């Protein structure tokens, strides 16, 4: 999952969710230079039981759990889900990251 | 414990995070505990007791309080006793004279609702408050002294 | 019982007892050998966001408060609770006609 | 005085009291003190009760077994058994192992019960916390799966401890003096083995799934 | 919502959540409720949080509080979910950021 | 309290020796230490800042603008010292607004 | 009469301890025997102390880190890492590896001296065993318990840091900067007091049981087992009392 | 801390009680560590170690911020809206002009409390009450009066 910024309180071990239920966890975060601009790249380990349930066009958001808690990756089904299913070879992006308290 | 404390039944629209054995307070001082909590139709019937040493007015209000972020919710008899008729044993308090905490999901819902209804929109990029601030700042720029003079003159003449 | 009692922001004692007398609560505390005036003002105040409370004393007057002396209820104040604040905001905002407010603005 | 039951009970009551005491003090200092029932249970099941019950069981039962087998070895009773055509290991050590396996489950059940009771009593009587809040946060955040796995850990640990102490007592030497040295060495080995077993089991069980949810 | 979370009626515990799983239309929740507690057939399932720290649960709310009751193995189609924090923070930041402060 | 850190522009330079009451309890005098290599000045000001949200504090020093070295052992007047948040006042000030 | 039986042994232990204190504060100290017993206890209870302290602190840190990571507050873990290790893990590992090893060794050694009539050999020569044997052993027990408690706390903190950082991927700066959040001078002082009292009591119990061994063929083993059980029970009770006293003072309050 | 890391100096106006071994973050990603926070000539200076493979423009903005409300702090090294071609080399310094700090929760609440206590807020309700008395059941009459 690629995004503009990883988000604070987002560390390896953060829950990845579909429709609000955990389906996996965050493995690692890295900085990747895309067109001379650093971006955040997140690697997610997901149980393949739910992969056939996640649409290809699933919206991704780096949302916040509570005011004190950490962040989690949230997958949701779009308005017009695709027939193709999410897999390791599908490039996906995060639609937004919740604003920090700073 | 019986014969040494007065038992009161109260009805609440909702009883959340309140369990039997939780404290009953008068002006923040423990005076008793909560016996039982059972569903009564669309209401919740809570039977509690407070020590017979303390007297409580007959028209008291039993309000459920959440003291802090993480705490044990209590039931406080809001009006302290100053004389007159007292709350007798076996009394029943209905929903009209009971109160419940605000809860956190209600706070989240109202914050979201107000930020969505009174916030910026594609048609109104600045929001109603931003637009009114901008209009009042642009429309009265340089007219402070003129308005002051006009108001003083009007006040004197009238 | 055991909450801090302070004078000008620095700890001077602890809270020792809390009893119900009539329509008031008599709170007994210690000043650690210090002296405050009989016109001093006490205030129960919220210390932290997690709910810690403490008493603040502002000394006033020239007379000396003797041991076992009682400050009058008119010289003491109670805190405005955080849950009271949240209750006020949410209950007031729930009744707002936001369409009318936006139209009026 | 009660034997192993009384010693196990006293030590587990002390451990539960320590958990409740320090836990409630720290949480009251921070402010979030309603979580004590949640904090105590996970303290007892995960780390405190298995290890503490293991050390008390080691001391009482294992030292008694080492002393008995050393006394039999010195008094030539093992030689008497071997002369009468009896498998000494089968008659002594296997019987000890079977008795320990039969007895460990009631002992650890009593240990868990008394640890929970001590923590609850200290929190809700000495510290005057309401029993409803404690029971809610205890029964809401305690999983029976953790208790079952803890029982399995304690059974394996008791088997290992009994084997170690029977080994130290069975091959004793040096008269009555050597029995005490055997007891001391067996106790050291038992402590190390108990702690290692609990650590390995907890690492294997909760390495990926912590089996605890509070937030969204 | 998670497994082993509380099932409540108007805040009082009447059961526990057995499993929460994803589905195509949302989430599927299976729970066990004591047979002493009967819930009306017009009730709705609202996921709630006790405090700002966490401790999710699911509350079955029925305004009528009477009439026909659910049978074992049935499903409650009516549902509600909290307003969520991240969108609220974003909305607050964007609402405050558009105000002209120099104009203020 | 005593033993809490004294930081110059956020960098720890000393400790708080003691706090006492002056002017009949109307003011509090804080006696503190600063690293001997760091000089204070006639416009150096002191504040008391939150260390966290559970009640820990520290002393904060700002250099100011004047270059006149404050002689060692001097006293910073109340004219350029300010307190911490006082959360109770913040919460109580919301009552009329709500 | 039922209570009068253990009360006799209790009185014997108390009188022996009083005589030990009198010999410590009145008669000349036995430096040689103290050094020998200190080195003996160190060599008999150092490696087991680390081998029990390292896995136990790793287990505690793992449990704390996973529970806090699910809680969301994984940056305050070091606080707990300190709070246990200074006040409970240190003294309790000291209790275990002192009562199990050093107290039992002292009991076995004095029982060996008793059954070989070496105590009677000293007594017929006019010498007093309580000054020549018990005092150096109690002082050595106290000294070794103090040092072992310090080492246990240090090793536990370092191992917790390394495990949490290199395994559970917590932040190192959060671990080292939150150690002093809940632990201060009162905690280290009460830990020192606990270690000193535990060592002194273990030495006293071991010496008293060793001097009163029953001989026979199981007397020494029975004495060692009773020594171990009594030490465990007494040290747990004293730990409860001292924990209550220590939390009465508190760093947070 | 690995070989190939670059060392930078950041002259912060203040550190907000930031400790050493805090996290350096680029795009909110933990990619470095602050080594020393020595104070040179009354202006705090931070020594920052950044992992190899990161390109930072010479006009990068450094900002000390808060990771979480009940948690840690960090140093953000984020490129500006107009990055320069020249890059920060080993030993280069980020000046005081490019260094800043986010407001803390205490400072924000202190400003809000100053507004609330020194701004005459108790007047507002009174004003509103009186306004409610002017317009109560008279809006049509006020319009026709206009």
């Amino acid at each position: 999952v690629l995004s503009g910024r990883a988000g604070l309180s987002m560390d390896p071990g953060s829950k990845v969710t579909f429709n609000g239920v955990p389906i996996g966890r965050l493995a690692s975060i890295d900085v990747v230079e895309v067109d001379d601009n650093p971006e955040a790249r997140l690697t997610l380990d997901v149980d393949p039981k739910y992969l056939d349930l996640i649409p290809e066009n699933a919206n991704v958001e780096l949302r916040a759990t509570t005011v004190f808690g950490n962040k989690y990756i949230s997958f949701l089904s779009p308005k017009n889900p695709s027939a193709e299913r999410l897999s390791a070879s599908t490039p996906i992006r995060a639609q937004g990251v919740t604003t920090e308290f700073n | 414990r019986k014969l040494t404390n007065t038992t009161v039944t109260a009805y609440f629209p909702e009883v959340l995070a309140l369990y039997p054995g939780d404290k009953v307070l008068i002006m923040g001082v423990r005076v008793g505990s909560i016996d039982s909590i059972e569903t009564a139709g669309d209401k919740m019937k809570v039977v509690f007791h407070f020590n017979n040493k303390y007297k409580v007015p007959e028209n008291a209000t039993a309000s459920i309080l959440n003291p802090s972020l993480v705490a044990s919710r209590v039931i406080q008899l809001s009006p302290p006793y100053t004389g007159g008729p007292t709350l007798r044993d076996g009394a029943v308090l209905d929903v009209d004279r009971t109160q419940v905490p605000i809860e956190y999901d209600e706070v989240r819902n109202q914050v979201t609702r107000l930020l969505a209804d009174l916030g910026p929109t594609p048609e109104q990029p600045k929001g109603p408050f931003g637009d009114i601030i901008e209009s009042f700042a642009d429309g009265f720029a340089g007219k402070g002294e003129q308005l002051n003079r006009t108001l003083r003159g009007l006040s004197d003449a009238l | 019982i055991g909450d801090k009692v302070r004078i000008a922001g620095m700890d001077v004692g602890n809270v020792k007892s809390m009893e119900i007398d009539g329509d008031k609560v008599v709170i007994g505390y210690t000043l650690g050998g210090r002296t405050i005036g009989t016109e001093s003002r006490a205030a129960i105040r919220t210390d932290t966001i997690l709910g810690r409370k403490n008493i603040e004393i502002e000394p006033r007057g020239s007379e000396t408060l003797k041991p076992r002396g009682v400050l009058p209820v008119g010289q003491t104040s109670a805190p405005y609770q955080i849950y009271d604040a949240f209750l006020d905001v949410t209950r007031n905002a729930a009744g707002w006609d936001t369409q009318a407010v936006r139209q009026s603005l | 005085i009660g034997g192993t039951v009384a010693i196990i009970g006293f030590v587990t009551l002390s451990a539960g009291s320590l958990i409740a005491i320090q836990g409630f003090a720290s949480l009251g200092n921070i402010g979030v003190e309603a979580f004590t029932g949640f904090f105590a249970a996970l303290a007892n099941i995960r780390v405190v009760a298995p290890v503490v019950t293991g050390q008390a069981l080691a001391a009482t039962v294992g030292a008694g077994a080492t002393a008995e087998l050393g006394a039999m070895r010195i008094s030539e009773e093992v030689d008497a058994l071997e002369v009468m055509g009896i498998k000494s290991i089968s008659y002594l050590v296997s019987t000890r192992i079977m008795a320990g396996a039969i007895v460990i489950i009631p002992l650890y059940a009593m240990a868990i019960l008394l640890s929970f009771m001590s923590a609850q009593l200290v929190t809700t009587i000495f510290y005057s916390q309401s029993v409803g809040t404690y029971e809610h946060y205890f029964h809401t955040f305690l999983r029976v799966d953790d208790v079952m796995w803890s029982f399995l850990e304690v059974i394996i640990m008791s088997v290992i401890v009994m084997l170690n102490h029977c080994y130290f007592g069975y091959f004793a030497s040096g008269g009555a003096v050597g029995v005490g040295e055997a007891v001391g060495r067996s106790m050291r080995t038992s402590l190390i083995a108990i702690v290692l077993v609990v650590l390995l089991a907890s690492l294997a069980l909760y390495g990926t799934d912590p089996n605890f949810n509070l937030t969204v | 919502l998670y497994a082993t979370a509380n099932v409540t009626y108007r805040g009082t515990t009447i059961g526990k959540v057995t499993s929460v799983e994803p589905s195509e239309s949302g989430a599927r929740v299976e729970m066990n409720i004591y047979d002493r507690y009967k819930i009306p057939a017009d009730a709705t399932a609202n996921v709630h949080s006790v405090s700002a720290v966490g401790e999710q649960f699911i509350d079955l709310t029925s305004d009528s509080g009477g009439g026909a009751y659910f049978q074992p193995g049935d499903t409650i189609t009516k549902a509600t979910v909290p307003a969520e924090v991240g969108p609220a923070l974003d909305a607050a930041e964007k609402g405050l950021a558009v105000l002209p402060k120099e104009k203020i | 309290r005593d033993g809490q850190f004294v930081r110059a522009a956020g960098v720890e330079v000393g400790k708080v020796k003691s706090v006492d009451l002056i002017n009949g309890g109307e003011q509090a005098e804080v006696k503190f230490t600063v690293e001997r290599s760091l000089p204070l000045f006639q416009e150096t000001t002191a504040a008391i800042r939150y260390q966290d949200l559970i009640g820990n504090r520290y002393l904060e020093l700002k250099r100011g603008d004047s270059d006149q070295i404050l002689p060692p052992g001097s006293t910073i007047p109340v004219e350029r010292t300010e307190p911490a948040l006082d959360l109770d006042a913040l919460v109580g000030g919301f009552r009329p607004l709500f | 009469g039922q209570l009068e039986k253990p009360l006799a042994t209790v009185g014997g232990f108390f009188k022996m301890s009083v005589m030990t204190g009198k010999a410590l504060f009145t008669r000349p100290f036995q430096w040689k025997e103290f050094v020998l017993q200190s080195w003996f206890l160190i060599r008999v209870a150092f490696l087991p102390t680390l081998a029990v302290s390292i896995p136990l602190t790793v287990l505690i840190i793992f449990t704390l880190n996973i529970l806090l990571a699910e809680f969301g507050a994984a940056d305050v873990s070091g606080a707990g890492a300190a709070l246990g290790a200074v006040t409970q893990l240190g003294p309790l590992v000291t209790v275990l590896v002192v009562a199990g090893a050093g107290s039992t060794a002292i009991c076995a050694d004095l029982g060996a001296r008793t059954v070989r009539e070496e105590i009677d050999a000293l007594e017929v020569l006019g010498i007093d065993p309580i000054e020549r044997l018990v005092v150096p052993r109690v002082v050595a027990s106290t000294f070794v318990a103090f040092m072992l408690n310090g080492a246990v706390i240090t090793i536990g903190l370092v191992g917790g840091f390394f495990f949490g950082v290199y395994i559970q991927n917590v932040s190192a700066g959060a671990y080292v900067s939150t150690l002093t959040l809940l632990t201060g001078f009162p905690e280290v002082l009460i830990s020192v007091v606990k270690a000193t009292l535990f060592g002194m009591i273990a030495g006293l119990v071991g010496c008293y049981r060793g001097l009163t061994v029953a001989g026979g063929s199981k007397g020494v083993g029975t004495a060692v087992n009773e020594t171990l059980v009594l030490c465990v029970v007494a040290l747990f009770a004293v730990n409860v009392v001292l924990t209550t006293i220590g939390v009465r003072f508190g760093t947070g309050r | 801390t690995e070989s190939g890391s670059m060392t930078l100096y950041v002259q912060m106006p203040e550190t907000l009680a930031l400790n050493a071994n805090s996290r350096v973050r680029v795009r909110d990603v933990f990619v470095g560590r602050v080594r020393k926070i020595e104070l040179i000539n009354w202006v705090p200076t931070l020594t920052v170690d950044v992992e190899p493979g990161i390109k930072l423009p010479k006009n990068t903005l450094a900002k000390i911020g808060q990771t979480s409300l009940l948690g840690s702090q960090h140093v953000e090294l984020n490129p500006p809206e107009d990055p320069s071609s020249e890059l920060l080399r080993d030993g280069d310094t980020i000046p005081l002009a490019q260094s800043s700090a986010y407001p803390t929760i205490e400072r924000t609440l202190a400003g809000i409390s100053g507004i609330l206590t020194g701004g005459g807020i108790p007047n507002i309700e009174v004003i509103q009450t009186e306004v409610f008395n002017i317009l109560n059941g008279r809006a049509d009459q006020i319009r026709e009066f206009l």
